[PDB]
């Protein structure tokens, strides 16, 4: 019984537990794994929730019933976990429909908060301009404060809390599209546990109702001073982008791959920088997003200042001799190389300075992970300059990070491919158009190649990226 | 030499692990992977006596011919297996020896988080029919030998 020696072993984690539960056709093995789930940490299993729930819906019934006991147990404990399941079950369904209707059978206050937000975004289809929508949006969101606080929370927050106030004057529509997305600021009060504390107390000219483009720290202090709940130490401000007409399912998949890639490089001690933003799937056509603070598109940086990338760096950080620019440049190099490997492995397309952000530190951040892998309808000179030319000592450091980054990427390619391979199960997503999408994913790792041949791959990859 | 040769039988819905109980008690081995009539024997000492226990396993009347003890093995992770105990009882009433010691067995007790059968309600059913009760687990050998040790000791 070597197999039992493996499960009994310390080498048995949640990742491999999903591996055997995904391949094994042995009822005794499946039911056993369904029991070991209770032994794992709640946090470690949550990451593979989109995987588990997806296996539950688009696989053999003998597989779903094995996970059901663990899922029900966690739903009975966490109201948030109950919400997460009800959203994922209906989002990937096109079996768990009979389960979603009982989990929701308490969550009334929360569900009402989601429908309201999505409804607000929908009505903004009449206002043809970005300015008109924001005008109606702010007035629309001002109505929500008339029914707060309440048993409502932002799932994107890394803690328990109660939504108390909504600074509508700070909200705004992002673009002039039909079902245009809108960013909102939400004031919340943290707590020990959501399923423990009751809804907090409620408390009600030309002060803080001013909308400016400023840093996070300064935009929170203003909203704080104009907020009735701004005197409690429990107070904290969050922000989420509401998309009432976009499918954030592929966005969720890309997120997991980023976190996995982020861990691998962190465990292999490779100084690569990438910033995965939290995603929340409400349906197969909606969802929210938590935008990273103090970051704007490069296109919006070249436009507001009318400069080059290197110019904005020297102006906002300092001269080449300044230590501040050195750190800012190092953050740029590590962020580029980090996201270059992300674009190659995932095959991220539609890459432009509108989907590429830039934070205060100097890191770059890719967004909009549509057109990845199969789905579909570059190192610009502007970037190469910031690294000190093609023969700059920092550019060679950039090519080195991709090498030892790709090397460490092969040392854990198993854990990464698992994320995408499982999600392809029954999904009608455009990123799974080709019959053999997983094969190209594995071959892009090049396990067969050697390190001597990897450098040639890295070198020939950078050249073609121009 | 061995004193006597008992003939106990293992019945129940397929998948409860009566085939694994047979391997754990005798040869002391358990495998998660499954395969598929068969019997295995192992002699134990009971009251200063040597008894060669002849455990039978299936996948009818010939099965019950010479049957000394009965082991109803149900799964605690599948309530349907506990529901069919009444059907297996009728299976015993019709072909089995009129004076066989039936010891109820709740296997797979290691699946603590997937329990579908209450340990107190199942044990109560053992009192309603005056049958011996015990929950085992062929995976970690919990009360495995104790099960047959009792069923063979109670046969006197
Ligand atoms: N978790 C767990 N699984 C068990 C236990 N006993 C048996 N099994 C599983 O049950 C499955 C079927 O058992 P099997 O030998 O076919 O019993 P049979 O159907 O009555 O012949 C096997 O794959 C075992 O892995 C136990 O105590 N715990
Ligand atoms: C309101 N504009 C800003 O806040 C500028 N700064 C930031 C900072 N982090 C971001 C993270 C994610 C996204 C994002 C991701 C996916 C999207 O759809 C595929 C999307 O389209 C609504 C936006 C934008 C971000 N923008
Ligand atoms: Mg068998």
């Amino acid at each position: 019984s070597w197999l039992l020696r493996l499960f009994e072993s310390k080498l048995f984690d949640i990742s491999m537990a999903i591996s055997y539960l995904y391949n094994s056709k042995e009822p005794g093995v499946q039911a056993y794994i369904g029991n070991r789930l209770f032994c794992f940490r709640n946090e470690d299993v949550d990451f593979y929730l989109p995987q588990l729930l997806n296996m539950y819906i688009h696989m053999d019934e003998d597989v779903g019933d094995a996970i059901k006991p663990y899922i029900v147990h966690r739903c009975r404990q966490s109201i948030n976990f109950s919400l997460q399941c009800a959203l994922l079950l209906g989002a990937y369904s096109s079996r768990g429909t009979k389960l979603r209707k009982l989990i929701l059978s308490r969550l009334a206050p929360e569900r009402e908060f989601i429908k309201s937000l999505m409804a607000i975004g929908k009505r903004l289809a009449t206002l043809p301009t970005k300015e008109q929508k924001t005008q109606r949006l702010i007035s629309e969101l001002s109505l929500l404060n008339h029914k707060l606080p309440a048993r409502v929370w932002l799932p994107t927050a890394g803690f328990d809390h109660h939504v108390v106030r909504v600074p509508h004057t700070q909200a705004v529509v992002l673009n002039s599209k039909d079902k245009a997305p809108y960013l909102i600021y939400v004031e919340v009060l943290e707590c020990e546990n959501f399923d423990t504390t009751s809804v907090p107390a409620r408390i009600p000219e030309d002060p803080s109702a001013v909308a400016l483009k400023e840093p996070w720290q300064e935009k929170v202090r203003r909203i704080r001073e104009g907020s009735p709940y701004g005197h409690l130490p429990n107070w904290r401000l969050l922000s989420v982008i509401v998309k009432c007409g976009d499918d954030l399912r592929q966005e969720l998949l890309a997120f997991q791959v980023l976190k996995q890639l982020q861990s691998i490089w962190e465990q292999e001690r490779v100084p690569l920088w990438i910033k995965p933003y939290k995603i929340l799937v409400i349906s197969a056509d909606s969802g929210m997003i938590e935008p990273v603070v103090n970051a704007v598109s490069i296109h919006q940086v070249k436009k507001q200042s009318q400069l080059s990338l290197l110019d904005y760096f020297l102006q906002e950080h300092g001269s080449y001799t300044t230590e501040a620019f050195l750190s800012a440049q190092r953050n740029f190099v590590q962020s580029c190389a980090g996201y270059c490997l992300v674009c190659y492995l995932l095959q991220v397309k539609d890459r432009h300075n509108g989907n590429i952000l830039l934070d205060a530190e100097g890191h770059i951040i890719h967004i909009d992970f549509g057109f990845i892998l199969s789905s579909s309808p570059k190192l610009t000179t502007e970037f190469v300059d910031v690294m000190g030319g093609l023969d700059g000592d920092m550019f060679n450091y950039y090519k080195m990070l991709m090498l030892q980054g790709l090397i460490a990427a092969r040392k854990h390619m198993d854990k990464v491919v698992q994320i995408v391979e499982i999600m392809q199960q029954g999904s009608q997503l455009p990123c799974f158009h080709g019959s053999s999408t997983i094969r190209n994913l594995k071959e892009r790792f090049h396990m067969s190649m050697t390190e001597e041949q990897l450098q040639l791959l890295v070198e020939q990859m950078v050249d073609g990226s121009m | 030499e061995y004193d006597y040769l008992f003939k106990v039988v293992l019945i129940g819905d397929s998948g409860v692990g009566k085939s694994n109980l047979l391997s754990r008690f005798t040869r002391n081995e358990f495998n998660l992977e499954s395969k598929s009539v068969e019997f295995a024997t192992r002699s134990i000492q009971v009251d200063g006596k040597t008894i060669k226990a002849q455990i039978w396993d299936t996948a009818t009347s010939a099965y019950y011919r010479g049957a000394v003890g009965a082991l109803l093995v149900y799964d605690i992770a599948k309530h349907l297996t506990y529901e069919n105990v009444e059907r297996w009882l009728k299976e015993l009433r019709d072909h089995a020896d009129s004076n066989i010691v039936i010891m109820l067995v709740g296997n797979k007790s290691d699946l603590r988080h997937l329990r579908a059968v209450p340990t107190d309600e199942a044990r109560a059913f053992a009192e309603k029919n005056g049958l011996s009760f015990i929950e085992t687990s062929a995976l970690d050998s919990t009360n495995v030998e104790a099960a047959f040790q009792t069923i063979l000791t109670e046969i006197y």
